[PDB]
């Protein structure tokens, strides 16, 4: 489980999305995952 | 806007001088060309007798004189800094005197950026051709046959871009020209062949050789010698094709030698003159080769004497030179076969009056008659003056030292003036006796080799007798900026606040600063206060019983505490260096010197500033002034004058438009308000040496003015045809404009002059219809403010 | 002067000219844009964007692409592309197709170029020695004495017509800048200061604001003077978020490789992440442990480093088996330049 945009790694899910929620961004995934 | 602009003191700097046949074959003529004046003088036993007077619509930058096979005289061919070229003729008919317009034309390129160096203008000996140089790369040719009437011209692509001084070689059977360039090399003299045919260069009589790095100045020797000449600090090198000569004397190597003229036709002798105002004879000494020709054995230098700084040399038969100088009083020095005890042969027979350069200036009523007198802080190295300027006759106060600023102390009846002066390093050891160092009494703040430092001193000087009654020395390494006298607070005290600088060589913007206050009572000038701030204190300002002060980027409000000590108040930060600061009422502009306009409100209840309105063109500026609460005056580039005008939306609220420009041919050190003899009158002094006056005149004037002036310039005529609307349009060396809200002063002030037959044809249909007499007295109200 | 061009949506930075900018792309829109684009004049366009809702843009950059290549590897046509900041344009306004293609309506802005200070007070008989041997302090103390000996004319000293000349304020601008690099050669920067003013632009740590402000000033003199104003007033980076957090001082920063102290790089995933590289780092706390993967950096393991206040992502701290033995990059977008 790797966060898309910052390389952060977890074992579940739920820190994942609360990281990823955490960035700043437009978070353009269908553009970018 | 509508504003009013009159020359009260034509310029008197000397742009340059030339001497020839020019009024009559018959007699010796001189020309000075002042900044857009130039004076025809006819050479005399006695001296200078002054013959004709003429303005052009243009500064006269480039000036020669040549008289091409088939005319009497020699014709006077004009460029101006505009790129209006004209070649002109004098015409004497019975007792009248105007000068004709042989041909004009305006020789501008359109794509092109002007040479570092300056214009360059060369006329060929025998006159065939016009060489001129005002772009890099590129070598304008204008061909002088008799079909040029209008002065067309075309371009030679040079392939040495950096080119430091060209000139004609005298003697060769086509147009040669000579010329020193710089390469990575190193500096090199090369010679082309010009061809008019072809258009084009051709390899030169002798190929390249290399000179002294500095090899700056070409002087075309005459015949019988021909060839060139090569000067710079270190050494002069004679080079004509195998014959090289280099003398390289002790006496000239300590200062540049900028100005050069040929004493004999025949070349034997020239003069140069360097910046600290020496003059030097230069002399070669020719061998006749038996069944040869006339050659060059050696060169000779030596010191003739100490003139005024020199920025032109012209040799007036009898042995008399014309020196002229833009930081100093020009003059008629002459030359004797044998020098005076003080080991000079150069004596001083008449001076010619030169304002300029005006650093700072004030109006003050010396002796209470309602009319007030003019001080203005002239000159700049040994030629520092002050001059009492009233109504226009001009007295002088010499210095020997370059005053900076300027204030006046009624109660205390004397000049506050910061000067400084230039020391060497040899502790410091002074150059000549000064203002600052032969002070009545003198005082001392306490808080490499040859290496030139400056000193700065505040003197106090007597409104009289003009005596320095006192001179207070700044501290090592201190540079001081502004000078405002006033009083503080509640305190009855006058004071003179100085605001200064540390600026240390290794450093780029001053870190540390001060602000000063002395008390000048009972013949000693004592120190009250002192602040320490961390920035330079570029301007300084008495707001309302308070001090503005411009610390680096910073506004700062200082209160006078009852215990005699500067206190902080309010401070705004507005990113620009506010290098001018100007105050009225409430109101307040700051500028750097980049335009970039900014004007704040000091709201009292809040008791800190607000920003109002800000108007960011990048241009430099001169000086800026404000004329009323919402009209602002300020000096853009390229010699230009502009109007702001403060004012729906916030946008629109926070927008100073322009709302005028003009073309004053000047640059404008100083705004000050005050008139010497339409609503409210702003002095101005320039560099030149001009002295203008603002006014602010009423619309329906403003109309009649601009319509009279567009009459004008339909009749009366310029020297070299040049439009008025032309010469006034706003100029920012590649971009033009129309003037718009300032009428021409001149234009208007030169009606009276034209005579009845050429005053009803301007006055024709104007605006009951005025009449020659109704136009008359309006132009006499009009020449009444200045 | 006035023109048409399209905007790429991924991507979300303001590029100054002379800036490269390196960029993957995944989805079918922008692929076929870039193919299109690639024959086609290579005029990409970026909008610096004041809002975040990515609708609002006054003014941007002309990006110019002069790197493609495509790897139809993943089973899918992911394409790799680089490009470089041209000209500064205005916004005249936003013709989307409303198919997600961003036209926009825009105005090429000029480089005011002035002349020199000393240019119209200048006197004319000295004026031929207004060339000079290039060739250092003394040298400069002669530069000075030389070019603004006219300044007597005026009411203003040598020393601040010096603040205002392109070659004196280089000068400055290049020694710290070789503070940073430690091995910049004089001749790898520009020589003229439209160029010099905006390579300096593209290594600074400002974050958004201060770029859109830099990048909207026409003088090439301005942008000298800010850059440098920036440069030395301004020393400490703090957090983003926090806003109060400080990571690290200017003194520390530090670049590696040829690169500059700052550089573009992009992620796995496409993301771009303007990484500034820095000796040491402090309030933060590292995740995960030393793994190589696609490291920026050859040779140098990573581990993501996030401030110990807000948990926002922060950088990595590099590693390597062996010079220097380890050190931080940090992202330009997570750092806010703060005044001491
Ligand atoms: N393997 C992954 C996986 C997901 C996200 C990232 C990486 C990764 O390596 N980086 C950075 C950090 C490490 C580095 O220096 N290069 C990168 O692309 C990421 O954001
Ligand atoms: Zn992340
Ligand atoms: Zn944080």
């Amino acid at each position: 489980l790797f966060c898309p945009i910052c390389g952060f790694t977890c074992r579940q899910k739920g820190n994942l999305l609360r990281h990823i929620n955490l960035h700043t961004g437009e978070k353009l995934f269908k553009y970018h995952l | 806007s509508y504003n009013y602009v009159v020359t009260a003191q034509k310029p008197t700097a000397v742009n340059g001088c030339v001497t020839g046949h020019f009024t009559s074959a018959e007699d010796l003529n001189l020309l000075i060309a002042k900044n857009t004046r130039l004076e025809i003088y006819v050479v005399t036993a006695e001296g200078l007798r002054p013959v004709k007077e003429v303005g052009m619509y243009g500064k006269i930058a480039v000036m020669e004189l040549f008289r091409p096979k088939g005319e009497s005289k020699d014709l006077l061919f004009i460029l101006t800094a505009k790129y209006n070229a004209c070649i002109l003729e004098y015409k004497q008919s019975g007792e009248s005197i105007d000068i004709i317009t042989r041909a004009h034309g305006n020789v501008q390129d359109r794509i092109g950026r002007p040479s570092e160096t300056g214009i360059i203008g060369i006329i060929d000996p025998e006159c065939r051709m016009i060489g001129l140089r005002l772009y890099d790369g590129l070598f304008k040719v204008i061909p002088l046959d008799r079909d040029n009437k209008e002065l067309k011209a075309f371009n030679i692509r040079l392939e040495e871009l950096h080119v430091i001084d060209v000139k004609f070689l005298y003697g060769c059977q086509a147009p040669t020209i000579c010329f020193v360039y710089q390469d990575p090399q190193g500096r090199h003299v090369k010679t082309y062949e010009v061809s008019l045919r072809e258009k084009e260069f051709n390899k030169g009589p002798w190929k390249q050789e290399n000179v002294e790095a500095e090899a700056s100045m070409v002087i075309a020797v005459p015949e019988p010698f021909g060839g060139a000449i090569i000067i710079g600090q270190e050494s002069i090198t004679y080079h004509n094709g195998d014959k090289y000569l280099a003398i390289a004397p002790p006496i000239i190597k300590q200062s540049t030698i900028v100005c050069h003229n040929r004493v004999d036709p025949n070349g034997s002798r020239y003069l140069l003159g360097d910046m600290e105002g020496r003059l030097f004879m230069l002399l070669l000494e020719k061998e006749e080769q038996m069944d040869g020709t006339v050659t060059l054995k050696d060169l000779r230098v030596e010191l003739l004497g100490e003139t005024s700084i020199a920025e032109c040399l012209t040799y007036l038969d009898n042995g008399v030179v014309f020196v002229g100088s833009r930081l100093g009083d020009s003059q008629l020095v002459k030359l004797n076969v044998d020098s005076n005890e003080q080991g000079s042969y150069v004596v001083a027979m008449e001076t010619f009056t030169n304002l300029g350069p005006i650093v700072d200036m004030c109006v003050v009523d010396l002796e209470r008659q309602g009319q007030g007198q003019l001080v203005t802080c002239s000159g700049a190295f040994k030629e520092g003056s002050l001059r009492i300027i009233r109504n226009l006759h001009i007295r002088t106060v010499p210095l020997y030292e370059s005053p900076r600023k300027i204030c006046y102390q009624e109660v205390s009846q004397c000049f506050g003036v910061l000067s400084s002066r230039i020391e060497v390093q040899d502790g410091t050891t002074a150059l000549r006796p000064s203002a600052s160092t032969q002070a009545l009494s003198s005082s001392v703040s306490s808080s490499s080799f040859g290496e030139e430092v400056e000193v700065h001193n505040l003197l106090i000087i007597d409104q009289h007798t003009f005596e320095v009654l006192h001179a207070h020395q700044f501290l090592q390494n201190e540079y001081a900026l502004s000078l405002v006298s006033c009083k503080l607070g509640k305190d009855p005290n006058t004071y003179f606040i100085v605001g200064t600088a540390m600026v240390y060589p290794e450093e780029a913007e001053p870190k540390q600063g001060r602000i000063v206050v002395f008390q000048y009572s009972d013949g000693k000038l004592q120190t009250v206060a002192e602040k320490e701030v961390k920035g330079a204190v570029y301007s300084m300002v008495e707001f309302n019983g308070k001090l503005l002060a411009s610390i680096n980027s910073t506004v700062r409000l200082y209160e006078w505490t009852t215990e005699k000590e500067l206190r902080t108040e309010c401070n705004h930060y507005n990113n620009i260096m506010a290098l001018y600061l100007k105050t009225k009422g409430d109101f307040i502009l700051v500028g750097d010197l980049m335009r970039s306009v900014l004007l704040l409100a000091y709201k009292p209840m809040e008791g800190n500033f607000e920003e109002i309105a800000r108007d960011f063109n990048p241009n430099w500026m001169s000086a800026v002034e404000i004329l009323d609460d919402d009209n602002f005056l300020g000096a853009e580039n390229a010699f230009n004058l502009f109007v702001c005008q403060k004012d729906t939306t916030d946008e629109e609220r926070q927008h100073l438009q322009e709302v005028g420009l003009f073309h004053l041919g000047e640059f404008v050190n100083v705004f000050c308000h005050g008139s010497l003899v339409t609503q409210g009158s702003v002095l101005f002094g320039t560099v030149n040496g001009m002295i203008g006056l603002v006014t602010s005149l009423s619309e329906s004037w403003y109309n009649l003015l601009l319509d009279m002036q567009n009459r004008l310039n339909k009749v009366i005529k310029s020297v070299g045809k040049i439009e008025h609307s032309f010469w006034r349009s706003f100029h920012t060396e590649r971009k033009t404009e129309p003037a718009t809200g300032f009428i021409d002063g001149d234009l208007i002030e030169s009606f009276l002059d034209i005579s009845r037959p050429k005053m009803q044809e301007v006055v024709a249909n104007l605006q009951r219809e005025a009449t020659a007499d109704d136009l008359i007295k309006v132009v006499e109200e009009l020449t009444r403010i200045h | 002067s006035c023109q048409v061009i399209p905007v790429l949506p991924q991507v979300m930075m303001i590029l100054i000219p002379g800036q490269t900018l390196p960029l993957q792309l995944f989805h079918p829109q922008e692929v076929s844009m870039v193919r299109n684009l690639i024959q086609k004049d290579r005029t990409f366009a970026v909008l610096a964007y004041s809002n975040v809702q990515e609708r609002e843009a006054q003014f941007g950059t002309t990006a110019e692409i002069y790197a493609y290549r495509e790897e139809q590897d993943f089973g899918i046509e992911i394409v790799k592309v680089k490009a470089i900041g041209r000209q500064r344009f205005k916004v005249l306004e936003l013709r989307t197709q409303s198919d997600g293609i961003q036209q926009a309506k825009v105005q090429i802005l000029p480089e005011c170029v002035l002349p020199s200070t000393m240019s119209a007070v200048q006197l004319e008989s000295l004026n031929k020695c207004q060339i000079f041997p290039s060739k250092s302090y003394k040298w400069w103390q002669k530069y000075q004495k030389r070019k603004f000996h006219c300044a007597n004319l005026t009411s203003w000293p040598r020393w601040l017509y010096s603040l205002y000349d392109a070659e004196t304020l280089m000068d400055r601008i290049k020694k710290q800048l070789r503070e940073w690099d430690e091995n910049l050669k004089d001749d790898s920067l520009p020589s003229n200061p439209i160029d010099f003013s905006y390579r300096v632009a593209a290594c600074l740590p400002i974050d958004d604001v201060l770029r859109i402000q830099l990048l909207k000033i026409g003088s090439a003199i301005q942008r000298l003077r800010c850059e440098l104003d920036i440069m030395n007033k301004c020393t400490s980076l703090c957090c983003k978020q926090c806003q109060e957090t400080e990571i690290t001082t200017k003194n520390e920063i530090f670049s590696l490789s040829l690169c500059g102290p700052m550089a573009a790089y992009v992620n796995p995933h496409g993301y771009v992440h303007e990484t500034l590289t820095v000796y040491k780092a402090c309030n933060l706390n590292l995740i995960g442990r030393p793994s190589t993967e696609h490291s920026w950096f050859p040779g140098y393991a990573w581990t993501v480093a996030q401030c110990k206040i807000c948990a926002s992502h922060i950088g990595w701290k590099f590693t390597a088996t062996k010079s220097p033995q380890k050190f931080w990059g940090l992202t330009r977008s997570a750092l806010l330049p703060t005044i001491p």
